């Protein structure tokens, strides 16, 4: 009897945390909310190279996607004890590759200090590869 | 060249003007927004009106003009009456002749709806200033011309429902009360003509449109004709056959009857009442036969969504739940109507069936008016066996979590009283859902889920014996599934379920000892999983469980060697040793309710030091190493500890209100030391850091501990029963240690928690601290009015506390406002009006009653030279203030409390309760009444304000509100006339006589 | 594949900062009256591919509301919004909504009742019922708290592609572009970076 008739499938997840993502405002000397979401580091099978992806919630819209590059460095906020700042030269979230100033808040102090050492691993995973 | 259009001195170019609103409409970015600004100026400009005639004939595109009627509209609605008679006439004529010819061209009629009914809106504003006064033929003339054209007829039906939604449905903020009644009893004399051509249309029509046209309409008129007109007519035959059987009409025929269904309509009419039945019948079976059986699966149909099937189901659940709500009375007294009415709630049935919320909520309004019925009508349940058997499984499977109040309370009262109806049936109903659950066929989170949320929502409402073997049954099998389940995933929501249903059976706890021991002990285990979720529903468990059973803590059980709460406070520091903070301040505050069960007071006392040892010793140690070393609070981790010892404070003191006193006894002193050192820290953090301090996490956790120290003291003094030690211990340290502090710090650095500490403080005992208040006052006053008397963005905390303060300290102890110096007491008067002056209700409401208190303060007084001084410096800038905030447009959520602030003031002048003259010497006759000058200061005021005025509407205004100043709702109505005429030119001025 | 939506209500109710935080993913904390209208493009993927809204952000208040009802011109669907905190913006439902079907009269309408995460709500469900005979969709929204954000846009899109099972899908993530740091680019960056540094993050209290 005849029956009835992401792009990120490449990509293991190395760390998985829920953070709120800012983008700082030069014109007007503030930060702004770029998204709120799971922020994924994944690395690609291939060329294992580890990107920052991050998803807004409810839309699960892009709000960061970009390389952990060696040269970044992961400074304090005045505000928090939380959250990192860094200078990212290429994030292709909206389209076109643009340079940020990015902030990025965790639930935790914990959270923020395990995600700087996960985000120090995969620099040294950039750089190998 | 865009801003051509603009130029107005020259010609106006009609294809230039396409051009802007064709950028406008289908343009992208840039020139779009500039096309928009263009647009917007052309239209405000004031002379814009004179260019719409050659907008009207000479453009091709539909969009301008559009946008040339909202210019007509703007001179038609604001300035009509400053126009010439003949130029009246003749725009009327324009629009009028430019609807027909677009009727008369079916292409153009066809194609171009928005424009037309634009016009035809454009003509009712036109109606709303000249008819009937002014064209006395408008409605003949109608009527007559419905007969030429279908078209014609069909557009005359667009305007017919228009006028009756401007006269009847809009009217009342658009519109005076004496304009309003005007037109409603113009429409009301000549409805009877009107009425004549819809059943005609109705009753001979073939066009569907012309049809549905004219259905529009009526169910417009619906809304105030008298019934006479639908039950001594065939009209109710034809919309219940006819026009249901045809798709076209079904879904406008539906709304009309859901009207036809709240007409006013005789009680005690056997015909009526006949009639009544006999619609309702046709209806049904039309949908029966046309649209689909009693049976068909209206949730698959309304997902599926095909064309206008969810707004149908929509309609028919609101003409179901409309007509059965007001007739079903009708249905249940002949037995020969059993088959219809059963049939009308199993369509409820099938609809409440139906994936959406909204419906949903819609249906459970219904089915909570039919169930309290039968709960309480002699001789019906029965009746409702099947239905009702049928609904207990729709709500038990629609069950939402107690978090959304106001469906989780609807539901609940159905489910108890259809419970009552038929325990065994409810009983079964849960026992099988838990049985599908347990052998998989139903099992999910959110399926195991709303069953514990719908068994837990009938506690209370079987007997004890029943409750007794259900529960247990219940619980037996949620533990079965516990066990069944693997991974912590799955036993977390069956455990999560089985604390929700145990919490929501407190008589069953009551009554079982062991059993409630057995949880309590559980729960503490619980209270070590640090799977997600768990232990804080342990937590909020455990204190639903206390406030509900608190007394089984309190007294020593058979067979147990104490009271439980020992054994709690014993072994607290194991307990809680795995929680987050916030989860050991709810675990504290539970055992406070427990202790307030306690009312031995040494006895009392004695469990609330022994519940306090381990913040108290951690205190002590911080306390005697922190004063000692001034140093220690620098540290981050110590800044952590002691706020959280001051939250577990606040947390037992919340339960514990006024038997806390002992603790707070214990700690106040050092805690007020503390303050004081906290507060340096700051202060020298900021001048070491700058303001950006205020954002460090030391700091924010310095201010934590002192924002917290208030909210103790808040508490405390909130629920004080001895209030001789609040004033004689507890305020002059605060005093001492808050004000000075708080005048001190510059503005970034001020807690708006200050303020409100110092309200409650007022509240409680203020009476009995007259030098308290002063210092309140002389402490935060000045500084705090600094802050918010720029804008009305900035502080918003201290701006709302601040007026809360002031607030209570006029009603509390207004002889500090006496003490004040006039300079300052002017400042006090300033800071009202500012408040006024705010569109923040928390400000604006508080303005607003301070106001009136002062006013009510200073009437007290009597006749003395306070209150004589005070009307002479202030009653005319409170009256003018009132005003203004009236009558600007951006103030209208405080209408109410200006209203009746006004007519204090007004009253009082007319009651001649001011013993002074308030208009200064050389102003009018040494003998002129305060009357007879406040009547003149307000003509002139107005007059001034509102120069399109005329004297007289202005003298009959304030006539009417002299009069009414003793008639709350009267007044308001006055007030909302003088609104609606100061929109426009030429207001009558008899509206006032209304 | 796009469709005019058109954005009403009281002036302050929160049009213009949940269409920001739709745009951009920013919270817009000051109250900054719309002039007329704003119109931008809102892109959503679907299970049936992308859908696009040409929002039409009007202004609520009087004295800024420019064309008025010339906005809704051509509107394929909408949104009335009202601020559950201010009881006015729900009495003024009724009167948008006359305004906005007299010109669109057979287009999908969302009701959005805002600030759901303001604790004390003054606009209560049970008073909320005037969608039902309108044949509105309802829902309780946050454009602060994100509170059924996406939901208005779901169920037009919805009703627009006459499709009940579309979703919103997860924008596929392009793999993307290694970085060379440009040298001439070096104290800038360093400036950029103090200022970001000692400028503090917003609502530090709050949970992310
Ligand atoms: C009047 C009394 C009559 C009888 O009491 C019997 C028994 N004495 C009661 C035991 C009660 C308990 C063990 C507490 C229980 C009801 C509560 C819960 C929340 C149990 C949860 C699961 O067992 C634990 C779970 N496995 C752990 C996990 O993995 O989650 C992360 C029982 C039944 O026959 C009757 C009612
Ligand atoms: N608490 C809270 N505030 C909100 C929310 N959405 C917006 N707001 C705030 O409320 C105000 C709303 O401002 P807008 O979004 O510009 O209001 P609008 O409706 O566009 O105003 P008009 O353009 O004048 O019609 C701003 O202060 C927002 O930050 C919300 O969900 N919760
Ligand atoms: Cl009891
Ligand atoms: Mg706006």
């Amino acid at each position: 009897f005849e029956p009835v008739v992401t792009m990120e499938e490449d990509e293991e997840v190395l760390y998985k945390v829920r953070a709120k993502l800012f983008r700082f405002d030069a014109d007007a000397k503030e930060w702004k909310e770029r998204g709120t979401g799971d922020c994924k580091f994944l690395k690609n099978k291939k060329t294992n190279k580890v990107r920052i992806l991050m998803r807004r919630d409810k839309t699960l819209k892009i709000c960061a996607n970009h390389i952990i590059a060696p040269e970044y460095t992961l400074k304090p906020n005045v505000g928090s004890d939380r959250s990192w700042v860094y200078a990212c030269t290429a994030d292709i979230a909206e389209g076109e590759a643009e340079a940020f100033t990015f902030a990025i808040r965790f639930g935790s102090k914990e959270n923020a200090d395990k995600f700087k050492e996960e985000f120090e691993k995969a620099q040294e995973i950039n750089k190998k590869a | 060249s865009m801003e051509g259009i603009l130029d107005f001195s020259n010609d106006l170019d009609i294809a230039l003007l396409d051009q802007v609103v064709s950028t406008f409409y289908q343009g992208e970015g840039v020139q779009q927004k500039q096309a928009q600004e263009i647009l917007t100026k052309f239209q405000d400009n004031p002379d814009a009106w004179e260019k719409v005639d050659q907008i009207l004939q000479f453009s091709t595109n539909p969009q301008s003009k559009f946008i040339a009627l909202s210019i007509l509209d703007k001179l038609i609605t604001r300035k009509w009456k400053l126009l010439p008679n003949d130029h009246r006439i003749g725009i009327r004529n324009f629009v009028v002749g430019m609807i027909i010819s677009m009727c008369q061209d079916d292409e153009v009629f066809k194609t171009q709806k928005n424009l037309i009914n634009k016009s035809d809106l454009t003509l009712v504003q036109i109606l709303k200033q000249e008819w009937p006064q002014n064209w006395p033929e408008f409605i003949p003339e109608l009527i007559g011309s419905s007969s030429s054209s279908v078209n014609v007829c069909e557009n005359n039906m667009i305007v017919l429902k228009l006028l009756s939604e401007e006269v009847f449905d809009f009217s009342a903020e658009q519109m005076t009360q004496a304009k309003a009644l005007h037109l409603k009893n113009s429409m009301s004399k000549e409805f009877e003509q009107i009425f004549k051509l819809c059943f005609q249309v109705l009753e001979q029509g073939s066009s569907s449109s012309l049809i549905v046209a004219t259905l529009e309409s009526l169910l417009r008129y619906l809304h105030w004709i008298p019934y006479r007109y639908i039950y001594e007519t065939n009209i109710l035959e034809l919309l219940s056959t006819k026009f249901m059987t045809s798709p076209d009409t079904r879904a406008i025929t539906l709304k009309c009857l859901t009207e036809v269904s709240n007409l006013k309509i005789p009680q005690d009419n056997d015909l009526i009442k006949r009639q009544t039945v006999l619609f309702f019948q046709n209806t049904l079976q039309q949908i029966a036969t046309s649209v689909m059986p009693v049976t068909a699966d209206l949730k698959a149909t309304y997902a599926n969504a095909n064309g206008n099937d969810q707004s149908f189901l929509q309609d028919l659940a609101m003409f179901l739940t409309t007509y059965l709500a007001r007739n079903r009375a009708l249905l249940e007294s002949d037995e020969s109507l059993r088959e219809l009415l059963l049939n009308a709630h199993q369509y409820l049935i099938q609809l409440s069936k139906i994936e959406e919320r909204e419906l949903f909520k819609t249906t459970l309004d219904y089915w909570h008016n039919l169930v309290a019925d039968l709960f309480y009508e002699p001789l019906k349940k029965h009746i409702y066996e099947e239905i009702c058997s049928q609904l207990r499984l729709v709500i038990i499977e629609n069950m939402v979590r107690p978090e959304e109040i106001q469906l989780y309370k609807s539901e609940r009262e159905v489910l108890v009283y259809l419970t009552h109806l038929n325990v065994i049936d409810t009983e079964e109903i849960m026992i099988s859902k838990l049985a599908r659950q347990i052998d998989g066929s139903e099992w999910s989170w959110h399926n195991i889920n709303t069953l514990s949320w719908a068994i837990g929502s009938i506690s209370g409402t079987m007997s004890e014996d029943t409750e007794k073997r259900f529960v247990v049954t219940v619980i037996k099998d949620l533990l079965g599934l516990c066990e069944q389940k693997r991974g912590k995933d799955n036993k977390a929501v069956v455990a999560r379920d089985i604390m929700y249903v145990v919490g929501e059976y407190p008589r069953f706890l009551k009554a079982h000892w062991n059993f409630l021991r057995t949880v309590i002990l559980k729960l503490f285990e619980f209270m070590h999983e640090t799977h997600e979720g768990v232990q804080d529903m342990a937590c909020d468990t455990f204190i639903k469980i206390v406030q509900k059973c608190k007394y089984h803590f309190v007294i020593q059980q058979p067979r147990e060697s104490e009271p439980f709460i020992q054994t709690i406070i014993r072994d607290i520091q194991k307990t809680t040793a795995d929680l987050q903070p916030q989860q050991v301040h709810t675990f504290y505050k539970a055992c406070g309710i427990i202790i307030s069960e306690e009312r031995s007071v040494a006895e009392r006392n004695r469990l609330l030091s022994d519940l306090m040892q381990l913040p108290n010793m951690a205190w002590d140690t911080i306390v005697e190493q922190s004063t000692a070393n001034p140093t220690l609070l620098l540290d981050s981790e110590t800044v952590k500890i002691i706020a959280n010892i001051i939250k577990t404070n606040v947390a037992v003191c919340t339960s514990m209100g006024a038997d806390f006193y002992p603790q707070l006894g214990h700690i106040y002193y050092n805690m007020l030391q503390l303050y004081r050192a906290v507060s340096s820290m700051i202060s020298t953090q900021v001048a070491a850091e700058g303001l950006i301090a205020t954002k460090t996490p030391k700091v924010r956790g310095l201010r934590t501990i002192k924002k917290e120290i208030l909210k103790l003291v808040e508490t405390y003094i909130s629920k004080a029963r001895n209030l001789d030690d609040v004033v004689k211990v507890l305020v002059e340290p605060l005093l001492n240690a808050v004000l000075e502090d708080y005048m001190n710090n510059v503005p970034d650095a001020r807690d708006a928690e200050v303020l409100n500490c110092m309200t409650t403080v007022v509240e409680k005992v203020g009476h009995m601290i007259p030098q308290g208040v002063i210092l309140i006052l002389q402490s935060v006053f000045e500084c705090t009015l600094d802050m918010i008397n720029k804008d009305f963005t900035e502080y918003p905390e201290h701006r709302v506390e601040f007026y809360k303060l002031l607030k209570v300290i006029n009603e509390k102890s207004f002889a500090a406002f006496l003490e004040l110096p006039p300079a300052a007491f002017k400042l006090f008067v300033d800071a009202i009006c500012w408040a006024f002056k705010h569109n923040n209700r928390d400000v604006e409401v508080n303005g607003l009653q301070i106001a009136l208190d002062l006013v009510k303060n200073i009437e007290r007084m009597g006749n003395v030279p306070f209150a004589n001084e005070f009307h002479k410096n202030y009653f005319f800038i409170f009256v003018s203030e009132t005003f203004f905030v009236l009558t600007d447009s951006d103030h209208k959520s405080g209408f109410s409390k200006q209203a009746l602030l006004l007519m204090k003031l007004i009253s009082l002048v007319y009651d001649n309760k001011i013993s002074v003259p308030l208009y200064q010497e050389a102003e009018v006759p040494q003998g002129t009444s305060n009357q007879v000058y406040l009547s003149q200061y307000l003509a002139n005021m107005l007059s001034n304000a509102f120069p399109h005025l005329t004297s007289e509407q202005i003298a009959s205004f304030l006539s009417a509100l002299t009069k009414q100043c003793k008639d709350l709702v009267v007044f308001k109505g006055t007030l909302r006339d003088f609104l609606v005429q100061i929109k426009e030119v030429g207001g009558d001025p008899t509206d006032y006589l209304f | 594949v796009q469709f005019k939506l058109v954005l009403v209500g009281d002036g302050g109710t929160g049009k213009t900062t949940f269409v920001k935080r739709h745009l951009t993913g920013e919270f817009e904390k000051k109250y900054v009256a719309t002039l007329g209208v704003e119109v931008h493009p809102l892109v959503f993927h679907t299970n049936r591919g992308p859908i696009k809204f040409n929002v039409w952000d009007t202004a609520g208040l009087e004295k800024f509301g420019g064309l008025r009802d010339g906005y809704y011109i051509q509107a394929q669907c909408a949104i009335i919004m009202f601020d559950v905190t201010s009881r006015v913006t729900y009495k003024n439902v009724p009167n948008w909504h006359r305004d906005l079907v007299r010109v669109c009269e057979n287009i999908p309408i969302v009701l959005c009742g805002n600030k759901v995460d303001i604790k004390d709500r003054k606009v209560k469900a049970k008073s909320i019922v005037f969608h039902r005979k309108k044949n509105l969709q309802y829902y309780d929204i946050s454009a602060k708290s994100n509170y059924n954000f996406e939901k208005p846009f779901l169920w037009l899109a919805r009703k627009l592609i006459g499709d009940p099972n579309l979703e919103f899908v997860a924008m596929p993530a392009a793999a993307p572009p290694e970085v060379v740091m440009d040298p001439a680019l070096a104290a800038q960056y360093e400036h950029d970076l103090e200022v970001a540094q000692t400028t503090a993050l917003p609502d530090e209290d709050d949970d992310l």
